[PDB]
RNA sequence: AGCGGCGAGUACACUGUACUUGCU
RNA sequence: UGCAUACUUUUCCUCCGCCGAAAGGCGUAGGUAAUCUUUAUCAAUAUAUAUCGUGAUGGGGAUAGAUUAUUGCAAUUAUUAAUCUUGAACGAGGAAUGCCUAGUAAGCAUGAUUCAUCAGAUUGUGCUGACUACGUCCCUGCCCUUUGUACACA
């Protein structure tokens, strides 16, 4: 159901060849196998914006937010902590007030942030302001992106 | 008001008006038999 | 070189100029930059009383903006342009070299 | 050739009432993968009709108060329908729908004294009461709305009294019968 | 060896270039399946069938997106890719089929080849609504 | 005096010298009232 | 129950309370017929009759 | 299994779980979700099978989680300034120290606690 | 109880009271409050304890009240309490 | 601001591709 | 601490990296501007998948209590605000009444205005693109002709 004959040459040379969806929830699964990241602890009793004002419910949702970082790290190499939070910025409903777009709240993208660094998948330098990824990590998952689509291709 | 539980064609609205259940109860029971709407197999 | 306006038919003369003047001249010249036209609007309110039917009206300044660049000498170009300009336009110059 | 979600050419087609036909205009400039043709419909009289039967259905259960320009979810509602008629029905939906509004739109109405409706208004006003019967069905009856279309479109094909298209349809038919 | 074409439907703009290869339809980074929707992925396979896989075979088209709505970039894909092809029809590949191939565009549709004018018009005065003015009470 | 910086009692209309109607877009700083028949001689010009 | 063909060769008003019927001449074989009819109608459309002989009122 | 009586009421067997604790009190479904969470109860199960030692726990959880990490900002009542410190206090008794605090407001009696006293809200339903 | 309010200082005081009135003590007092502040302690300290003493002249609105601003009432009769300090005072014309 | 061209690649194809650096 | 005196600009949007769930805070990139916010992209309606499966329910947020921060010399008539607790009506609405013919209805947002702070107000912009006429004078409101007037402040 989620294939569908594509009449046209493909090129799977890296990430952005391969849907995002499956994606997210594939390297959140291969993340939680490896643990190559804590959970935190802290994280879990807080909303993950203003404006969602009730838990994720999911328990998952540190990792699945990971991988969608590191997409977007992928799709424009320059990331910082404003763009994150309006990306993830959600509605608001303000009781008898319209409706209004808010964004998330910073801290859990700037420990994710944190962690990416330190696990060395990201760098950071004065050219290229925002976050980009390390040549290792490129080619790292280039090939994970490649094992992924010959998994769901055959 | 619900009367429905779970103690007891598979689109879950034809599973539900058969056994009298929930949508959800019934989705549980459909997971079951095979093993948010989508393509019918 | 680049010059600011509000009415278009003095940057349309005073650039019909500066191409003129480089080609008599023979010497090396951008072609003319035809850039974004940027405009001012505003808002207000008919009726200075506070009776009647509530009408508005809006107003409209595009100005006019375009660039130009070339290598002559810093003094002959801006002579050429204080002769052949109109306090209308204001003119700024910078030069190139390669 | 060109097959409607990539399954069907319809290459049959029923006579019907012998202006319907021309009415919906179903045909290979018709023909379209999948709903959602934003091409001009308000340019002529002709125009109307010009649309496809299935556009037209598609275009239509968008409005119940709040749920206004959400179109593509009215695509998919009426894409799970008609997979639904498929498997409760064996026989192609495309000929069921065609059935339906060639026996589902009243023909003579009154309004001062009868009158006659005309082929367009007649499919129209077939929709039209398609679509307020669905309403109504999906109105909190629990059941979703891609079976509650499922259900009318073929009780409305079949004729049933359980269509509420074709219990208007009789109904009306039925004042201007008592009126001239 | 190179061609562009341009695109311009609804809001959305696009740019076009085919040049030869052997099929690579790129649109940005990604590939057309990753749009989402399959009901405008149905959209833009409705070129395709018209023209010929067998004939994109050698040509690779490559595409830019940058504004406008769904629709808007879905039919302005369309549109601009319907161009590419025949001007590079026209340059290239053959001029004998580039009659035919305009010939099936036009006899299924046209608004494959050029797009609509319609836009929003300019808010109106009176009131929230563009041609309706605030309700009055006596 | 109790003099401010801030709010309408940091500044005026030119013109008219109120405290009321006084627009700040583009540092106009005058009033609509008299505003609405220099905009002409300033260049502000009505197309809509 | 039943309904007859109909031939609109030509259009000839639009009338009542608030011009919402059209005369137009019907045909099913009584060639000339006269009906009143609803909706939009074009040059070439095929009607439905619900009697034989039963005639609308010319204005 | 179903139909389970607490000090509140919990006719809540099929309904879920975290719903269920949710509608005994904390209908903010914050205390509720955050208890659930200090228990250990997946949300995926229902509130038909709900154990009494899973009760226990839940009452140990609420007796002062200010030795769990409910910080002090997610706790109901922060200060309520006095010589000591409060906590969310839940339900039936929970009703008897917002009791209290209007009795303090009244003796305090100042222009809120008159507007709370003659039946006006406290920024007005302006009537005007 | 009240006797530690009374000897702490203004950053114990500014700690134990809301964010509110932290930011006006940050932020400044006031010559007009310091004014009143020592007049006040004057007739506090030359007022018999026996009785209530008399309210402030020259009458405002805008000052915050501290424990040892005790005894205290405006020119209307509340007596101010240690639980009525983070409020100012208003007390002005809402005669029903 | 864009279309490119090539100067070096990050991984895959095979008899260019997603992402990086500079000029015309 | 306060007064007087000299030194840069702090007196806009802000990107970032950090402290704080957040509100908010510290130090810096950039820009008097198609150059930095930001624009190879700033919102939402969607979208795909999960939970709920129509039960005044978990919908719904009127209501009050506790606070943390900023704006402002000053917010008490708790400006605004993140958080928690609190839990009203509402089963789509009498008589009447308003608006509307294609990127328009409607929904969804969002820019700007006054603004030190406060849009539920007003004025632009875009997305989601509809059902129906393609006419009529029945009401209403005007217009023309004829006509009758003892009206002309009609």
């Amino acid at each position: 159901r989620l294939l569908e004959p594509v009449p046209f040459v493909k090129t799977n040379n890296c990430i952005k060849d391969v849907d995002a969806d499956l994606f997210i929830r594939s390297y959140a699964t291969h993340l939680k196998l490896h643990n190559k990241i804590t959970y935190p602890k802290w994280c879990t009793f807080v909303k993950t914006g203003k404006g969602r004002k009730l838990a994720p419910l999911n328990e998952d949702w540190y990792f699945i937010r990971a991988s969608s970082i590191l997409r977007r790290l992928y799709l424009h190499p320059d990331i910082g902590v404003g763009f994150l939070r309006r990306q993830f910025s959600s509605k608001q409903r303000r009781g008898v007030a319209p409706n209004h777009t808010s964004l998330a709240s910073g801290k859990i993208l700037r420990s994710i942030l944190q962690q990416l660094e330190n696990l060395g998948y990201v760098e950071q330098n004065p050219k290229k302001k925002g976050r980009r990824l390390t040549t290792k990590g490129e080619n790292a998952i280039n090939n994970f992106a490649r094992y992924i689509n010959k998994k769901v291709y055959n | 008001k619900l009367n429905h539980a779970v103690f007891i064609v598979i689109t879950p609205s034809a599973i539900a008006e058969k056994y009298k259940v929930n949508l959800s109860v019934a989705r549980a029971v459909i997971n079951h038999l095979a093993d948010s709407q989508k393509l019918y197999t | 070189i680049a010059l600011t306006s509000k009415n278009l038919r003095a940057i349309e003369k005073v650039c019909s100029d500066i191409m003129k003047g480089a080609k008599e001249k023979n010497l090396n010249v951008s072609g003319p930059v035809r850039l974004p036209v940027k405009t001012l609007r505003i808002t207000t309110r008919k009726s200075p009383c506070g009776e009647g039917t509530n009408t508005w009206d809006r107003f409209e300044l595009r100005i006019y903006k375009r660039l130009i660049d070339l290598y002559s000498q810093c003094e002959v170009v801006t002579q050429m342009t204080s002769i052949n300009i109109d306090p209308v336009v204001e003119v700024e110059v910078i030069i190139t070299d390669s | 050739d060109i097959k409607l979600f990539k399954k069907w050419s319809y290459e049959e087609i029923n006579i019907a009432d012998l202006s319907l036909v021309d009415c919906i205009a179903v045909s290979q400039k018709a023909c379209v993968y999948t709903p959602h043709t934003a091409g001009r419909y308000q340019k002529k009289r002709f125009r109307k009709a010009l649309c496809p039967i299935v556009e037209r259905l598609v275009n239509s259960m968008m409005m119940h108060g709040r749920n206004n320009g959400k179109k593509l979810k009215a695509i998919r509602i009426v894409a799970y329908a008609f997979e639904i008629i498929h498997l409760m029905t064996g026989e192609n939906p495309l000929q069921v729908f065609v059935n339906a509004v060639q026996k589902g739109g009243p023909r003579e109405d009154s309004t001062r004294q009868a009158v006659d409706v005309s082929p367009l208004r007649r499919v129209n006003q077939a929709i039209y009461l398609i679509c307020t019967g669905a309403r109504n069905a999906a109105f909190r009856n629990i059941k979703s709305i891609s079976e509650c279309l499922a259900e009318e479109i073929i009780n409305c094909a079949n004729e049933s009294s359980s269509s509420y298209a074709i219990k208007k349809k009789d109904e009306i038919e039925r004042v201007a019968k008592a009126n001239r | 060896k190179r061609v562009q074409t341009f695109g311009k439907k609804k809001t959305a703009v696009a740019v076009a270039t085919v040049t030869n290869g052997k099929g690579l339809i790129k649109l940005n980074g990604k590939n057309l399946d990753l749009v989402e929707p399959y009901i405008l992925k149905t959209k833009v396979y409705e070129p395709l069938w018209l023209i010929g896989s067998g004939k994109l075979k050698n040509l690779d088209i490559r595409i830019r997106v940058k504004g406008g709505g769904q629709t808007s970039q879905i039919y302005a894909i369309r549109q601009a890719i319907g161009k590419g092809i025949i001007s590079y029809y026209q340059k290239y590949v053959d001029e004998s089929t580039k009659k035919e191939l305009k010939d099936v565009l036009l006899r299924y549709d046209r608004s494959l080849l050029v797009g609509d004018t319609r836009r929003c018009e300019p808010k109106k005065f009176g009131g929230k609504g563009a041609r309706a003015r605030y309700q009055k009470s006596y | 005096v109790h003099p401010k910086k801030y709010g309408q009692g940091s500044r005026q209309c030119r013109v008219c010298s109120n405290k009321h109607a006084i627009i700040r877009k583009y540092n106009i700083n005058i009033c609509r009232q008299c505003f609405r028949e220099r905009a002409d001689i300033i260049g502000f010009k009505k197309y809509r | 129950e039943k309904s007859k063909l109909a031939k609109v060769e030509k259009v000839l008003g639009r009338t009542g309370s608030r011009g919402g019927v059209i005369q137009v001449r019907a045909q099913f074989m009584g060639r000339f017929l006269i009906r009143n009819v609803k909706g939009p109608v074009r040059e070439g459309d095929i009607l439905a009759l619900l009697e034989t002989e039963r005639e609308a009122r010319r204005l | 299994q179903h139909i389970l009586r607490i000090l509140n009421t919990n006719v809540d067997g099929k309904e879920k779980v975290i719903i269920a604790l949710t509608a005994i009190k904390g209908i903010g479904k914050r205390m509720a979700t955050v208890i659930c969470k200090q228990a250990n109860v997946d949300p995926t199960k229902r509130a038909g099978e709900l154990t009494t030692e899973e009760i226990d726990n839940i009452v140990h959880i609420m007796s002062t989680p200010t030795q769990f990490k409910i910080p002090d900002w997610f706790l109901n009542r922060r200060k309520d300034l006095k010589e000591g410190k409060n906590i969310h206090v839940i339900a039936n008794q929970l009703d008897s120290y917002l009791r209290e605090d209007l009795e303090r407001m009244k003796k305090i009696r100042l222009h809120r606690g008159l507007r709370h006293h003659w039946g006006l809200r406290v920024r007005g339903q302006h009537t005007k | 109880d009240l006797d530690k309010l009374l000897d702490l200082s203004q950053d114990e005081l500014i700690k134990l009271f809301k964010a509110r009135q932290r930011r006006k003590f940050q932020r400044g007092i006031s010559k007009k409050a310091k004014s009143l502040l020592k007049k006040i302690r004057k007739s506090k300290k030359n007022c018999e304890p026996g009785e209530k003493p008399n309210p402030v002249p020259t009458h405002l609105r805008n000052m915050t009240i501290i424990p040892e601003m005790v005894g205290s009432i405006v020119a209307t009769n509340v007596e101010i309490k240690p639980e009525m300090i983070g409020y100012y005072l208003g007390e002005f014309s809402i005669t029903y």
